[PDB]
């Protein structure tokens, strides 16, 4: 042969695409909880 | 005789800056990084693209990483030179980005006019303008194709790229509104442009590819990334005519840490206007000859650098029934502030105040935590709009704490605080850390 | 029995996001 | 009160900002540094410097190492305001790197326009063309003093100031190729300027000189810089007046990892003309007048923003027969890419796609390595030339897909790719580790 | 698509992808102490006006004190160009005072100079704006102004003065308030008839921190890379014609100098560093038949037509050898901000730097003058042969030469900066090394 | 959704619960753990004659 | 090209004056590929 | 007055037995898929 | 989105369980008072789930 | 595309190409009946 | 008002003596030159024909 293989136009080998669900899973929830009222929060008892 | 000769001039003075050292820096090592590339690819809009319509777009996972978005517009101008004024940015009225289900941030069109004032600066800024507006006094009937780059926490920051290979379970995609009137394409003022194109949309994607080792570690590890998000509900303002200082007391529904709070105030019909109308060249249309009126902007130079023209007089923040700092003239907010922080020129109408040593920077440098604060009020004194905007003579000799007649016209308050938060990246589901 | 790309492995954690299953019916 | 309202506001959604800290922005130790001093000194020129003629400058040892390095010129122009444009730098038509034997780099002066007009941003780029060009209106017979720098990888940064020091046995020498016309000094187009002066010129290197310690570590111990360069060859395009879009498949010959490629479409006979001329302010000589000639630029305003006096329409990179990315639109590689990668303004018809990530650093952020591509192409497609461009009606009202009839004189293509290279040192020995 | 980018991978990549330190897409936030920023207003010691010296202590608010910005309001007294640089035209002499020891001194030409070399782009304008009238105001109008000061802990969080740490420490600024400023009580040497004299207060922000680090700050020793400015007036040796004076100055600098950097001024009109020329901006008038070079058109005082500047050549000479050899004056006005700055210098004010990144803090070099015996500045001026108000001959001509009306420029300014250490420790401070 | 009859214009409602117009609960929105519960109102233009 | 006595009439080596407007150089190929598909991720055997 | 074209697109869907499914979603599969390659280009046609 | 085109949603796990989903459209009218009779229900031709 | 990942791309004149080439006697013909107008209709023909 | 560039990419395969080449009109073989109104280089060269 009048040539070599000039290592050019080379191929990635086993290449797999990008690892998309199609189940649209649930959002993530939140670690802390919605803040509520600092000074008079959850009620205050009152009295009869 | 040359630079041998102040080598040898050593001395005890200079141990503390060259006695044993620690560096050389003539002998720069750079640090050896991981194989990437870098491709545009182009997204499919959902919806009918249209003024005033709402279209999403969902991401198509075709890389790892995701950094820039920009969006694509071609637009042809309704009317002549000087008629625009950023349209680009006005059309894209809001975007908005849901990861899952849950939505992490929303960006407004006179957000995207503020950042821009407020942030981008030099050739950048007039780059920007450059691909949202027509520069060179461009003609009716002229099609210019404008690019939109969205700025939420990851399009500007490669180090905060989204981690689509790590999302296995998510969509991640933008929600697109667009303005129903777009000055000097759509509408001149408030009249119809007959005969007006629609202008096409397109969403580009700029997605990050990576090698073998990398890939893996960012599909199979559990990731941390600190965001940024932007805070916003609009009000109104309580701008006077004569004799009559105002001030207003707005309670502020923010929460979480913030690098700062900025505001503005618009003329809701002129898009981008953040100051008051005065017949001074380059202010008004016809501004300096017999047809000048101070009820229309000269809408290609809608920004302006005269403070006399602003509407707010002073302003300070409280906290909990106690002064955040001492009150300071409206002045500081526009100048001042943005020098000691951002290092650019911030135009009239726009106002800052930093809780960050670098608001402008990624690195966390301060902050303000809303949700621990009982009361946060940002109260603004208003100038007398006792000017005559149309005479020279007293728009550009007055006081210091008067402003222009048409003043009055800036009956939108628009507040703004850009936050911290957590995004958590965890078995292919992501999700925000905290709530508020 | 799976590619490395799937998935972070689910440990640590208890938030009850995904089901279990044989994948057809 | 005031700050301590705002310190104490602490809570959980802190700890991943203050809590544990970790660094204190309020107290900086600086690094001691070895001791150096810089001198700027004359070297000779060889060859007799006029127009048209080839000298080359020997650096000699005055030094440990070498930064920056300036080329001085006078000239004397024959033309009044507006006839010059940036004549310091088409007279440095080529300057040639030598270290050791081997070529390091070539740079042509259409590569320092492109620089200029591409990387070299704000303030600074205003101030290099004080340094190249005769700017506050100077007339006839005007003397200026004139100072090239030139950009070679040594000379930006001392982190790759290039060590005499231990090329003992290797000389470094600069080749300077001048130009035989300089626009406005001995020609005015084609037209040769009478009594036109010859340019004098001196070549000025920056010298550091280090303190003993560390330089005998210099002339003893290998290194490694890892350094940029330049690889270039120009070609040939055309596209019709009418009827026809033009494409053309510009066959591309690059190797090494590189940063980035950058090109424009020059009219041979104006030295830095990207654009089409026409009979809009700025854009010809006499533009607005009825002397306006659309034939010959407004020379000292040829830079222009108006992308639709540009040529090209869409560009796509193919590497192997692969797409590299998405088919864009030429003002992408005009504006979005340097707003993108570099954060300043490109002007019209000169156009830029990045490999990298931050291509104005040294620090590597993502490279094309062309040495694993065998055929890698430009795919350029062409705006319909079919404006008149002495009606300003169409040139300034017109569709994206057509330019001016000027605009087919943008003849000679210019591709430039941006390189990295490691330049090894040893035993008084230097060159390139791989040679393309 | 990209995938073939990567594909793409060769031998050249071991140098940079090999065995990988860093990656661009996870970046790692240092987590830092928590603090607060609060804006205090300081006391005014002194009667504010023309020509007045007053002072002010710092109070301290908090823990460490870093951003002073000196606030003056100002009625103008003429139109739309006669005013140029006001405000801190206004503000003369700034004394920076830490327990008893001077410290520093800055002037209102320093701040311009520094304007001129260091502070750039969008910043600049800005800066403008904070202290002139840039938006062609006219007669009355009022303005508030704002000159940030540019002391060695003003401008990084990095060099704040730890007051907690000064607890037995004065720390004081004193005001010299110049007598005549351009356009607001005098139009040169012309008063202006019911001018109002200036009202002035001094903001700073404060820095909260929170139990440990101000705790580390009030007990621990420490030192701060301090910076200097030093400065002496010389007058200028400025021609007429036929000759191209020299001069020989002798310098009075001690300290590791990162950079020298002066002026030639006409001390009537602050900031004129230039010639008065009947061209474009040059001159009050000029281009009409009112123009006159004997007064400029203030407000564009600054150009950068250096054709106008009277430098033919400067050489920098230590202990009878030459630092340098010469050079023309347009290399200090080009190449030096060019190099070590990236900004640009307006015609007159020149720059030569020891320090390859003197806009910088940490240390690139120094020229230490406290161990040199004779520091000499060698100046060569242009010969000040063309008439001034002839726009073909001062748009027309040679190098060497400039306009007649340069014999004005009457005063040499030459600035020194320096590095010197702040020493801290229990409750007082004060230098390591003062010359 | 909530009750099953017609509103007329001017009035308008947003239920928490599924049937409110039962005694029993149906889901509830607490407003002593919420600090600040604002309501958004974007009127219409004025202009018809 | 209007003159079918030239049109019908020539030899092998001439063609008609219209050829000139066919400028469109189109040159496919056909090659294999490898789909591999494991545990629901797939992807290119031989990617580019 | 051209109308805008209308497109539907239409997938045909193979649904398998019980016993082959389970055999398609368990096993490994290679596919010897063909690929088209195509870039565009100018030829040189002559005048006379 | 049109006269005889057809559309589709996929719902994505916003929440736990669907209760009431509710399609809606904006229209103008071709005609006066009395002209139309239910058009919702007519444009809403086929509900596939 | 699979995953993200491009398998393969067509062209119009691809298609041209193909039927050109591959395919053969009625299916050639019925393609064309599947893609033209063949039984020379008039304006305003409307054909899925 | 041009210089035209070419990158002419060769394919040859073997130990190689020289590259020889030359430029020419296919009409007219061996014609490796511009032709011109100078002797011998034109028909009827150095008259008006």
């Amino acid at each position: 042969q009048p040539r070599g293989y000039a290592g050019l136009r080379p191929y990635e080998k086993n290449y797999e695409g990008i690892a998309e669900a199609d189940v649209s899973a649930l959002q993530a929830r939140y670690l802390d909880q919605t803040r509520g009222r600092p000074r008079t929060g959850d009620g205050d008892t009152e009295p009869i | 005789a040359g630079g041998l000769s102040q080598l040898v001039a050593y001395g005890a003075q200079d141990v503390y800056l060259t006695g044993n050292p620690q560096i050389t820096f003539f002998k720069t090592v750079y640090r050896r990084y991981t194989n990437f590339a870098i491709e545009s690819i182009q997204q499919t809009i959902n919806g009918s693209v249209g003024f005033g319509n709402k279209v999403s777009t969902q991401i198509s996972r075709n890389g790892d990483l995701i950094t820039d978005i920009v969006v694509e517009f071609v637009l042809t101008k309704g009317g002549n030179g000087g008629t625009t004024y950023y349209p680009a940015e006005e059309l894209l009225q809001d975007v908005e980005l849901e990861i899952g289900g849950q939505r992490i941030d929303k960006h407004y069109n006179d957000w995207f006019r503020t950042y821009d004032a407020l942030f981008r600066m030099n050739d950048d800024r007039y780059n920007y303008r450059r691909m949202t507006d027509w520069v060179n006094n461009e003609l009716v009937g002229a099609q210019k194709r404008f690019y939109v780059p969205l700025i939420f926490f990851f399009n500007q920051t490669p180090g905060l790229a989204l981690p689509l290979i790590a999302l296995q379970y998510h969509e991640v995609k933008l929600y697109f509104t667009l303005a129903s009137q777009v000055q000097g394409v759509n509408y001149n003022g408030s009249s119809a442009i007959a005969g007006a194109a629609q202008p096409t949309m397109s969403v580009w994607v700029d997605y990050i590819f990576l090698d073998t080792q990398e890939r893996t570690r960012f599909a199979q590890l559990p990731h941390e990334y600190l965001i940024e998000q932007l805070q916003f509900t609009g009000s109104e303002t309580a701008t006077p005519s004569a004799t009559t200082q105002a001030s207003q007391n707005i309670r502020l529904n923010f929460n979480h840490p913030t690098k700062y709070l900025a505001w503005n105030f618009n003329n809701p019909t002129n898009y981008g206007q953040y100051t008051a109308l005065a017949n001074i060249p380059g202010a008004c249309s016809g501004a300096g000859t017999a047809a000048a009126t101070v009820t229309t902007p000269d809408y290609g130079n809608t920004g302006t650098y005269n403070e006399q023209l602003a509407v707010l007089d002073s302003a300070k923040i409280q906290l909990n029934g106690q002064d955040r700092f001492a009150t300071r003239k409206g002045s500081y907010f526009n100048k001042v502030q943005p020098y000691q922080s951002i290092g650019g020129v911030t135009p009239a109408g726009v106002y800052l105040y930093s809780f960050a040593l670098k608001p402008a920077g990624r690195q966390p440098s301060g902050t303000c935590n809303f949700s621990r604060i009982d009361n946060a009020t940002l109260s603004l004194t208003y100038k007398t709009c006792s000017i005559d905007a149309t005479s020279p003579a007293a728009v550009l000799g007055n006081t210091e704490t008067v402003t222009a007649n048409t003043a009055t016209l800036l009956t939108a308050l628009n507040i703004y605080a850009k936050n911290y938060n957590v995004l958590r990246i965890m078995s292919g589901m992501g999700g925000l850390a905290y709530a508020n | 029995p799976k590619p490395s790309p799937e998935a972070a492995d689910f440990a640590q954690f208890a938030p009850k996001n995904l089901q279990a299953q044989n994948f057809l019916t």
